[PDB]
């Protein structure tokens, strides 16, 4: 399909019929000084605060000094090239990245250039990145559920539309996991997906973009890449681009979930910018608005009323409502919860999934810590069976924690404490499953009822993970029916209830582990 | 023609003036007479109008304001290629072992960006090195990093020669070893290690030693990665071994406060986690070959948590963690199989029968730990008689992950044994199971396969 | 692996279309400093200062 | 670079001349003293450590074509505060001030050849009504345009360049 | 496919060796907008190879 | 060669930095402080006998040379995380620890064991030496395993208070 | 006025340095009349390369039990010692 | 009549300057145009030559230097009394709720 | 390459006569004023500890007796002032 070098010639012909040989004025300064990615020029007096300054070799720098006689500016890209006496050009332009639908199911990085080598994108206009979030009177409530497919966290830690969730934890205990696991199970929602990778090295997003398209949720999500070795200007920048690119469906009545891989590593690009910049440090030689970096980002996390997408669309939009959602992903060092910028996104956000490392080891994947961990919009962001079934898990879950370090110092111990200790005992052990499986709501809904009805007591012996796979095979081979019942009307009444008794009675009566 | 000239000189931090039309750019080698000695500098900034502010390779003593210098319009540029098998270099590729000249035939520039992310190969082709608790507990894959960590005294240089030794006469693959801050005894004991094993001719060496500017010692690390590309290019599965990360981030912050930058969280420089990635994101495998890689990371003071150790952890893709303890108790190699991890340990990628067997043995050591206590109050013949047997069995298992290295023959004079991962498998999975409760705990001490060990008991 | 051979494809189509361009454009560049007239350079001068 | 400290110097100069109407012969005293200021000898003692006052003296004395208004109080002033290898700067100020005021601006012409004085009073008149000042063009006859023109006025820069709109066209492909 | 791409790039150079005797004049004769020298050729054959 | 406080030549040489008015780093340290300590003790080497005999131009053939360093360096309460400690106890070959609950308690020289590392280990002893030192190690590793249990003997197993009362008597 | 001599701080040495109390510019502090040196040496001085060194097999002996037989230094070793006051 | 010129943006903060004898006070409001918005620069220091440093009550981005300046002679100034029962305002005194407008007698 | 509250009428001033001391050593001009610090312009008679008398009724205590500026802190309110008083 290439020897046809006609095409090459027509391609070449077409763009040099269209080239402009007119040429405009424009404002033009010089490079005085270069150093660990920080330029200053001289001249471009029109230059404003935030402005986009074009270099020679086609990428940018963002005027951040406006200095008396010179503008401090970021490389954002390789700045080594650069040298003294070569001129850049002011663009008319603050801060821009391209937005829409037409970006959506492709790979780019902080400028919104398409790493992907798929072909230019094709965006609706331009946003700001660095934009401000609707006010006090512009937002609504949050009481719509986003199923994060997994037992632990849609039971125990419920996420509603436009709600923000931290998920914070020690090395290496599941974090891009279970954020991609969340992005995965909205191949089929109504949410649209943005995962923005800070720091990560890059064989991290090559298998990542590999599990997206393989399990079919690549078409459905934006992936925004600043990789380890990429300019920290590059690094500080990139979820302000993530989150316009998703402020852009907020603003249009739809549902978008953004997630941010390793804010806490935004903090040390932005660390890094600042000190370069000789800006006075704080507590940990982190910025003083450090504070103000992290929350005037997670704050665009959003619920928007009718009345404003009615009035930003101009009318085009009546009856929808907006929303963003945002779970920040924190790393913490042995667990100190209370270091400074954990203590901060904590004081931002609407909760928490404390992810634990010695469960983790022990095999419990996910590895979510009850008690500690928590949804402060909570059950209204549940749908009802699934609030009916989930009361008592985490605090059961919690206390048999607790009983269970006591237990190892008391043999012998009451036959009363002996059934908690093993109830509990199941319970933790049935929420935790594979990586890449997430589970709907009525898989998860039956096998909570057979956990909370008593009917795997007779299981004692951990052979459990057979019993959950059978009893999902059974129901998904005859009572279909019920199960679109539960996934498309999330309610619950005495005839679901005796619904899923008869299910589980036929179930344990006729089959087997 | 020379014309650039020396303006100020502050220890290792030199200043030179160009013509405002010449000014070298950023990471560009100039040089300069000092005495009758060749210095070489790398230009670190272009502070103010024509001057550059550059870092001194060879020691500055003896220079002196005014001199000229020359600017090579090139990045610090080093040979490459099998001329460069079994010599010594410097940061600068100049041949430190007085066997002449390189015969170099190409010569590469330190200084270059890394692979895109569509560039990489997904691959999973488990290495197999000669060590039993190694190949056990912490599989890696081919591409893949590897981190010993521990503290001073306990075995990380010793480790990395026998890896380079195994995976140089075992399986035939080529080895550079980039020793940044080394310690000239240390590194004169590995050059003799490697001569008298016969492997020098498939190790590419270069060395940083303590006793250099800082600077020297920072870009031995880009040095030798660049000698690992040049073998990568070739098609080759080349495997890198840097010899401490700790002291390649000490050189760093050395050299950032020289130049007068703001210091950061524990005085460590603001581009540390910068520095960090531009190192380890170049070791990567891709379409056409791969650099493995192993790395001696020392936490200081015994702590996981400072920025070193802490920041050097999100790239690594297995950690071993060695311990003085175990290494007192006289057990080689010093490997706590409790807390060394491995993100490939998954029943998908090593099979679920060495899953199951790394399992076992971590749950038998755990169980072990548990009654060690139970034992010490209470004596052993109180404990029950499957918990005797938990007992002996966890003991025998501690003894046989224990192995003699071929380099460890100059401490001990018994000879080293290599384990292939089949053996090692069936060893463990046999002792687990019982099939050896016959036979007395120091017949699995210092032995290589369990042949070894039956055979030894049937002597001992 | 269609997908892939057509990825690179893409590659190939492009490299071959940027070294056509680097010299068509320095033929262009030589042809431009070879053939010209004053009764063009002022044409052009004159059209520049049109605005 | 000390453009930042000339600025008040070069402002209380100028808005001084305009008090005594001599902007004109200020201009020329100042540029004596910034050749002054270049010797290599004068150079080599403004760098060492005399005290402000007999520096100052040691400056004035090869100097003596100045008023008492303008260099034995301006040299004096800028002594004390160790500025003297500002002059250069402070000068260069001071011309930029006035062009300010005088409403004039020193557009600068550069081409592959001479202009025909047609073309050159155009671009004059073009440039004035561009801008809002009497402009006073300068060429520079640069080879690597080739052909066409480029007009810079500052920090706005026009090209018309065959080169520029060449290279241009190398990046549209 | 990889076989197929080689030899079909392989024919495509040999003619794009004639198609760049147009595209040079082009990008020449577009820029000054003045009608091109035809046969200034005379230069053009180290550019066609 | 014994240097006395070198954690006193890293005060001079601060002192001399910051009334040159060089950038301080870590507790006003200067940052070559590193680059001061190693290419001293860089300088303690043993030496083959061909660069003896190159050096001396003959008159001397067959014989090595030899320089051992023994730097001293003073920690404030026994906290190795500063900024000198840390650069020495990364540069030398090994360390020896001196602590001063053990000097309280009489155990003089209150050298620490276990905490305290020899890189050069065995090769610098005579085979007897060599020999006999194992057992002592394995005795201390064991009584430092076993040394919590110290405060509630009497209560312990024989076969483990057997090992506790040895190690007391190997200290 | 400041003379600059092309020299770098040098030191004696020899066997006569043997015995005395010396300080850190060669000259005597003990009284005992001058030096016994055998020339020059400089202060500032390049270590031996990595070709030229050997391992390091030769004890030197303490007299302390407790560091001969668990540290042993060996002729060429660099032992810290390290503590409080 | 505007009067100041902006000098300096740097992130927040604001320099601006102003004839030698026309300098605002210590905690008086400025006030440009950021565009087609009004911006309120809040005064908390004066340095010398006429430069006064300021904090901008709003986002900084978008200011050229040169800008003019507007110096309103007072404090920020903000609606009092029971026409600001039941309403929601931010620093500046302005409705951020949407029900139009505040009729306050005094400020 | 920094200011050292040098501006350009005070400048001017020096231009005119640069024999100022002909004026007045008895009072001066301030020249900045942040956080209750102010530094003041004049005041060749001012000693150390002196109080400095502002428009209204207001001291300041001198502090500093700098080169060419008094340094001192105000003893009241002090956003009421401004530049030139
Ligand atoms: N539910 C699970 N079941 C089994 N294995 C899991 C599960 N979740 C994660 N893992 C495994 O744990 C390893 C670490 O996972 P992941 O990278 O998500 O954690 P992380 O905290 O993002 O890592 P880091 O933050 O250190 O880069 C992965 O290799 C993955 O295979
Ligand atoms: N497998 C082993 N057999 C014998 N001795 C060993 C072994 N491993 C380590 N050692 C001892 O440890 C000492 C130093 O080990 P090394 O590898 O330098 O530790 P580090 O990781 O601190 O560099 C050596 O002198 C050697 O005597
Ligand atoms: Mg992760
Ligand atoms: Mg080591």
């Amino acid at each position: 399909m290439q020897l046809n070098s006609t095409e090459i010639s027509e391609l070449i012909k077409q763009r040099i019929a269209q080239f402009n040989v007119v040429s405009e004025a424009h404002n033009e300064g010089t490079i005085v000084s270069v150093s660990d990615g920080v330029i200053r020029i001289h001249g471009l007096a029109d230059c404003m605060q935030g402005e986009m300054i074009s270099l020679p070799g086609n990428r940018y720098a963002i005027a951040l000094n406006l200095e008396r006689d010179s503008v401090g500016a970021v490389v954002m890209g390789p700045y080594a090239d650069l040298a003294e006496g070569m001129k850049v050009k002011c663009t008319g332009r603050i801060l821009e990245v391209p937005v829409g639908r037409g970006l959506l199911g492709r790979v780019v990085n902080t400028l919104g250039a398409p790493i992907d080598g798929k072909g230019p994108l094709d965006h609706d206009g331009f946003s700001a990145v660095e934009a401000i979030a609707p006010g006090v009177i512009e937002r609504q409530s949050v009481d719509q559920p986003v199923q994060t497919g997994y037992k632990a966290v849609d039971s125990m830690i419920p996420i509603g539309r436009g709600q923000r969730e931290l998920i914070i934890g020690d090395r290496q205990t599941g974090k891009t996991a279970l954020a991609i696991d969340a992005i995965i199970n909205q191949r089929d929602s109504g949410i649209k997906c943005i995962y923005v990778a800070i720091g990560q090295k890059a064989s991290t997003i090559s298998n990542v973009v590999r599990k997206l398209e393989e399990h079919g949720a690549l078409a459905n999500t934006i992936v925004v890449v600043a990789t380890a070795s990429e300019s920290a200007a590059l690094q500080y920048l990139a979820p302000y681009a993530g989150c316009a690119m998703g402020e852009y469906f907020r603003d249009r009545g739809e549902d978008a979930l953004i997630i941010y891989d390793d804010l806490s590593k935004q903090a040390v690009a932005y660390r890094q910018i600042s000190l370069l910049l000789r800006r006075p440090p704080g507590r940990e030689a982190f910025p003083g608005d450090v504070f103000y970096l992290h929350s005037r980002l997670l704050e665009r996390a959003a619920r928007v009323n009718a009345e404003y997408v009615e009035a930003f669309t101009k009318g085009e939009v009546k009856g929808k409502t907006g929303s963003l959602t945002a779970l920040p992903i924190i790393e913490t060092q042995a667990g100190d919860v209370s270091a400074f910028v954990p203590t901060n996104v904590i004081s931002i956000t609407d909760g928490q999934i404390f992810l634990e490392t010695n469960l983790f080891n022990a095999g419990i994947r996910p590895a979510v810590n009850p008690g500690i961990s928590v949804s402060r919009v909570g059950g209204a962001a549940q749908t009802k069976i699934m609030k009916k079934l989930s009361g008592g898990i985490r605090t059961a879950l919690a206390q048999y924690r607790e009983l269970a370090a006591f237990s190892q110092f008391a043999s012998d111990l009451d036959d009363a404490t002996r059934k908690q200790l093993d109830h509990g005992q199941k319970v933790t052990e049935l929420l935790k499953q594979k990586q890449y499986a997430p589970m709907s709501v009525a898989q998860q809904s039956l096998v909570l009822f057979a956990a909370e009805r008593g009917y795997l007591a007779d299981v004692e012996l951990s052979k459990i993970g057979s019993f959950e796979a059978a009893l999902l095979a059974y129901v998904d081979r005859d009572h279909a029916p019920l199960m679109q019942e539960i996934n498309q009307t999330g309610g619950y009444n005495d005839e679901i209830e005796g619904k899923l008794k008869g299910i589980l009675d036929s179930f344990k009566a006729t089959q087997s582990w | 023609m020379a014309t650039g000239k020396i303006v100020q000189v502050i220890g290792a931090v030199v200043d030179v003036e160009f013509p405002q039309d010449a000014v070298p750019r950023v990471y560009d080698a100039l040089e300069v007479q000092n005495g009758n000695e060749r210095l070489v500098l790398e230009v670190q900034q272009q502070l103010g109008g024509g001057i550059v502010r550059t870092i001194a390779m060879g020691s500055s003593d003896g220079l002196r304001r005014g001199l000229d210098v020359k600017d090579l319009e090139h990045p610090i540029e080093v040979p490459v290629g099998k001329a460069t098998l079994g010599r010594i270099m410097n940061v600068l590729g100049e041949p430190v072992d007085m066997k002449g000249e390189i015969g170099e035939e190409e010569r590469w520039a330190i200084h270059r960006a890394a692979p895109s992310y569509e560039e990489l190969s997904n691959s999973q082709e488990l290495l197999e090195t000669g060590i039993k608790v190694i190949d056990l507990m912490a599989p890696f894959a081919k591409g893949g990093k590897v981190g010993l960590f521990g503290g001073a005294g306990v075995g990380k240089t010793v480790n990395m020669m026998e890896l380079i030794r195994n995976i140089a006469i075992e399986h035939s693959g080529y080895s550079v070893f980039a020793g940044v801050g080394e310690r000239t005894r240390e590194g004169n004991d590995f050059y003799h290690e490697m001569t008298d094993s016969n492997v020098i001719d498939k190790v590419s060496l270069v060395y940083g030693q303590m006793n250099e500017p800082p600077g020297n010692r920072l870009r031995v690390a880009l040095t030798g990665l660049t000698m690992a590309e040049k073998f990568r290019d070739e098609g080759r599965d080349v495997l890198l071994f840097v010899d401490n990360i700790y002291r390649y981030t000490l050189a760093g912050t050395e050299v950032s406060a020289l130049l007068g930058r703001m210091p950061s969280a524990v005085g460590y420089q603001p581009t540390l986690a910068e520095e960090m990635g531009v190192l380890q994101e170049r070791i990567t495998s891709t379409k056409t070959g791969s650099i493995t890689s192993v790395q001696a990371v020392y936490v200081p003071a015994d702590d996981l948590t400072d920025p070193s150790p802490a920041t050097t952890f999100a790239h690594l893709d297995a950690t071993v963690v060695l311990s003085r303890q175990i290494a007192s108790l006289g057990i080689y190699p010093a490997v706590d199989p409790l807390d060394s991890t491995s993100r490939q340990l998954d029943p998908l990628v090593v099979g679920q029968e060495h899953y199951d067997t790394a399992r076992g043995v971590q749950s038998i050591l755990q169980r072990y730990q548990e009654l060690k206590d139970i034992i010490a109050i209470l004596g052993m013949d109180e404990l029950s008689e499957e918990d005797k047997l938990v007992v002996a069995r966890a003991r025998k298992i501690q003894r046989f992950l224990s192995q003699p290295f071929f380099v460890a023959e100059v401490f001990t004079g018994s000879p080293g044994k290599y384990v292939s991962l089949k053996d090692t498998i069936r060893g463990f999975k046999g002792i687990m199971e019982g099939e050896y409760d016959h036979l007395p705990e120091q017949a699995f001490y210092m032995v290589g396969s369990i042949e070894e060990a039956v055979e030894k008991a049937k002597k001992l | 692996a269609q997908a892939e051979i057509e990825a690179e494809r893409k590659r190939a189509r492009e490299e071959l279309r940027k070294q056509v361009a680097i010299l068509a454009v320095a033929g262009a560049e030589k042809i431009i400093e070879r053939s010209v007239d004053e009764a063009a350079n002022s044409d052009i001068v004159d059209k520049l200062v049109a605005e | 670079e000390f453009i930042t400290v000339a600025r008040p110097y070069a402002k209380a100069a100028f808005d001084f001349a305009v008090e005594h109407q001599s902007v004109e012969r200020w201009q020329d005293m100042l540029a004596f003293a910034a050749e002054v200021t270049k010797n290599e000898q004068m150079a080599e003692l403004l760098s060492g450590a005399l005290a402000p006052e007999t520096l100052a003296e040691s400056f004035i004395a090869v100097a003596g074509e100045q008023l008492d208004e303008n260099g034995q109080n301006l040299i004096r002033v800028m002594a004390e505060n160790g500025r003297l290898n500002a002059l250069p700067d402070v000068l260069e100020q001071f011309i930029h001030l006035r062009a300010v005021s005088e409403a004039t601006a020193e557009v600068d012409v550069i081409s592959a050849a001479a202009l025909s004085e047609q073309q050159l009073a155009k671009i004059s008149a073009a440039m004035e009504k561009r801008l809002s000042r009497k402009v006073k063009l300068n060429a520079k006859i640069d080879k690597s345009v080739m052909a066409g023109v480029i007009i810079r006025a500052g920090d706005m820069v026009i090209d018309g360049s065959v080169r520029g709109r060449l290279e241009r066209l190398a990046d549209v492909l």
